């Protein structure tokens, strides 16, 4: 029931695939402040992700801030992984 | 070859048998370099490769593993 606080979120349950660069960011998807899932993604990059009812084009900046057209109730938030 | 693809599926998976079948099916698909099960619920199937027919792959997952949905389609940042 807390407001979204990435400092208190457990890390994503991720796998760094060995043949590609390690992605710099963790992402966390919430619906009305409840964590739905989490993963890894590249910084200074782009992806298409299913966020609730809609496909969303999400851009990441160099500090893992995520932007896109999130539908009502939903958000995807980023943060840099340790050491990046 | 080309810049690699990253495709993530969400597949409700009852247990580790289902997971094993999904990983085997994906690994046997043309173009796949690696596959892992990830996510908070252990139901994200993360696929990396080059020239994957994701159309056919989702169909095969739906027939053999469970009700697969796309979560993400992206390219790998290689530079």
């Amino acid at each position: 029931k807390r407001a979204i606080d990435l400092s208190r979120e457990r890390d994503p349950n991720f796998f760094d695939h060995p043949g590609i660069p390690v992605p710099e960011c963790f992402w966390f998807m919430f619906k009305n402040n409840v964590r739905q899932d989490a993963g890894t993604c590249y910084s200074s990059w782009k992806m298409d992700m299913k966020v609730g009812p809609n496909w969303v084009h999400i851009k990441s900046d160099d500090n893992c801030n995520l932007s896109g057209d999130f539908p009502p109730g939903w958000i995807v938030l980023g943060k840099k992984r340790p050491g990046f | 070859g080309g810049e690699m693809q990253k495709i993530v599926f969400k597949i409700p998976m009852v247990d580790d048998k289902s997971r094993t079948k999904a990983m085997s099916l994906v690994a046997s698909t043309v173009g796949v370099h690696s596959v892992a099960i990830a996510g908070d619920l252990r139901d994200q199937v993360v696929v990396v490769g080059d020239g994957i027919d994701s159309i056919n792959l989702v169909s095969a997952l739906r027939k053999k593993v469970g009700p697969a949905m796309f979560l993400e389609v992206s390219q790998v940042k290689e530079d």
